[PDB]
């Protein structure tokens, strides 16, 4: 194993993978809590929901 | 498609600049999302289009495009 | 064990093409690694036919005056600006925040209901 | 000492198998092993791989399994591991191996298709096995080749002809004779023209 | 070890800035992103081609 | 619950009717 | 002192670490944000940036 | 009849559903 | 839930209309 030319790794060296949000992993996430929770915090958060669409 | 065969010898200089051969399109392709501090492959490609664009290239600067893409690429040209 | 994300492998690629290279007479084995989209999504690029790539001119105005930009603050250094700046312009005008339409808010406002709704829909089907 | 390595007829250091082999057992989680040196131990192994394929192929995989738990995948250690399975005569393992690559997202190397054009031959199955191999890698943008395919094809058979195994009876690597040196014979040797650029160097300048 | 390490002190104090600002951006930016980054890319295509 | 209002009112129509699918296909 | 670059243990190590070595080390670091700062930039700004309050509102909000 | 409507607002989507499907199999 | 259920399935057709009533008046 005493010879070795260039490394090369799977990303650009010396540079990051920023992180995003992605699709499933938000909004699936958001269902499995709106679900596990409770259908009274799900009528406090469709307010608070309408209330943003209503702001919006 | 070729009716006679290829070369086998090629002329050898030092290109300083791109000039628009053969070609009609160049594509550079990043993603934004990738990030990185100091001298990167980025920077390089990124220096590839600022050379391409800038007041002294003979190439026609209708005809280079950038594209910013979303999930991780590794830019190419 | 995939180093693409589930989700990315229907789509991405990686690219693996190893190179001899000459140096001052020397030959060392260089690689270019990369991951790169799929031949399919790839000339839906270069027929400036594909979404979740978008062209940089729309995001802001005529990149040769932007990657062009030479800085002028009280000085004669004409100096382009460094690319970490450029970088994070780009990223930042890329992830800014859309106009939720209050349409698209009444579609989910209805979703909402789906579950109440339902039940009470079902409970008078009978 | 001879078991560790020496310098062999073209006054070159080659490092011996299952001492390279040790020398991975040490340095397997050590910060400065890079993914190379692990093909590079696998490529070290290849003979040991044919003369013995079922003592040989566990050492393999023990790189194998290491390297991918080290790093989550890679694309040498696939071309290493498909090589060694070419050598050891698996073949179904090289198509199991290659699908595990395609699955994976990775994108076969044109060294996987060479690899895959070894595995076929040396395994005794016919031509239009490798022909297709071949075919399918110019297809997918890996082997660029100019020349019409069937001449071309004739030159890579040509060139794997000449490389025949370790176990064959005609072939490069059927050649087993080794000057046995621990010093080459003339240190002043040259891999260049001038002086400047003879072949040994000091370490701190390699 | 000296080959990694000269290496490094040529181009590695950069990266220890990088973690940072990439930390920093999966803290403050990623919990309040937008979920849908097409419909953002379709929202401005759209809208450059309408003039707006 | 604050954080999931503020995340579902962010969401497109394509994404309103995806949400509403998996949760209509894993319950009910 | 802004939002992202305001931290006291990033920040306490940082001042003894440049001390370990005999760096300015007769300071408060308040009055290292005043010794050290951009001295071409002009007066309005530069007490804007001395001023905790003023660049306490710059946030990246989403 | 709101002690019901009350512990219908304490149910989960699993809940409800469940809910759902044994009052469509008994009526 | 289980509870609920069998509660519910005791009650006659009058009473789930009423309870449902009692359900439109409250929840909504």
């Amino acid at each position: 194993a005493a010879a070795a030319a260039a490394a090369a790794a799977a990303a650009a060296a010396a540079a990051a993978a920023a992180a995003a949000a992605a699709a499933a992993a938000a909004a699936a996430a958001a269902a499995a809590a709106a679900a596990a929770a409770a259908a009274a915090a799900a009528a406090a958060a469709a307010a608070a929901a309408a209330a943003a669409a209503a702001a919006a | 498609g070729a009716k006679r065969p290829l070369a086998v010898v090629a002329p050898r200089t030092m290109h300083r600049y791109l000039f628009l051969m053969h070609m009609e399109k160049v594509t550079i392709t990043v993603s934004p999302l990738l990030f990185g501090y100091g001298h990167t492959i980025q920077k390089a490609v990124l220096d590839f289009y600022r050379r391409a664009i800038s007041a002294r290239s003979p190439f026609p600067k209708d005809k280079v495009f950038l594209f910013y893409a979303i999930d991780h690429i590794t830019p190419r040209i | 064990a995939s180093p693409l994300p589930v989700a990315a492998l229907s789509r991405l690629r990686i690219t693996h093409r190893s190179f001899l290279t000459r140096s001052r007479g020397r030959h060392v084995c260089r690689s270019a690694v990369g991951v790169e989209y799929r031949p399919e999504q790839q000339k839906k690029v270069l027929d400036h036919s594909y979404a979740r790539v978008i062209n940089a001119e729309v995001v802001h105005g005529d990149e040769q005056k932007f990657w062009g930009e030479r800085r002028t603050f009280y000085t004669q250094r004409n100096i382009f600006f460094p690319m970490w700046d450029r970088c994070a312009q780009a990223l930042i005008l890329i992830t800014r925040e859309v106009p939720r339409v209050p349409q698209e808010m009444a579609f989910r406002l209805m979703a909402v209901f789906l579950k109440l709704m339902l039940l009470p829909r079902l409970m008078m089907n009978t | 000492p001879k078991e560790i390595g020496f310098y062999n007829a073209g006054d070159n250091f080659e490092l011996t198998p299952q001492a390279a082999y040790r020398i991975y057992k040490q340095n397997c989680d050590e910060t400065f092993w890079t993914r190379l040196h692990n093909e590079k131990t696998i490529i070290h192994l290849l003979p040991l791989v044919e003369q013995d394929p079922g003592t040989n192929m566990v050492l393999v995989d023990d790189i194998f399994r290491h390297h991918l738990k080290r790093f989550g995948a890679d694309h040498y250690i696939y071309n290493a591991v498909m090589q060694a399975a070419a050598f050891a005569k698996d073949f179904p393992r090289c198509e199991q191996l290659l699908a595990e690559m395609r699955g994976l997202g990775l994108e076969p190397n044109a060294q996987s298709y060479v690899n895959m054009m070894l595995g076929a031959r040396l395994t005794g199955k016919p031509r239009d096995q490798a022909e297709a191999f071949f075919r399918e890698g110019i297809k997918t943008g890996a082997i660029s080749a100019v020349m019409r395919l069937d001449t071309e094809f004739q030159m890579w058979m040509n060139q794997l002809e000449r490389l025949g195994s370790f176990k064959a009876k005609v072939g490069y690597l059927s050649v087993n004779e080794e000057g046995a040196s621990p010093m080459p014979r003339d240190m002043w040797a040259l891999w260049g023209w001038h002086r400047t650029e003879a072949k040994f160097i000091s370490r701190k300048q390699m | 070890d000296e080959i990694q390490r000269r290496v490094a002190d040529r181009t590695c104090v950069q990266e220890q800035s990088t973690r940072e600002v990439q930390e920093r951006w999966k803290r403050h930016v990623v919990p309040r992103m937008q979920t849908d980054l097409e419909f953002n890319l379709s929202h401005f295509k759209r809208q450059h081609a309408r003039g707006q | 619950a604050a954080a999931a209002a503020a995340a579902a009112a962010a969401a497109a129509a394509a994404a309103a009717a995806a949400a509403a699918a998996a949760a209509a296909a894993a319950a009910a | 002192l802004s939002p992202y670059h305001r931290d006291l243990r990033e920040r306490e190590l940082a001042r003894r670490y440049l001390n370990a070595r005999g760096w300015v080390k007769d300071m408060t670091p308040e009055e290292m944000r005043i010794v050290f700062m951009n001295y071409r930039l002009p007066e309005g700004e530069k007490r804007k940036q001395m001023d905790e309050a003023a660049m306490s509102g710059e946030v990246y909000w989403t």
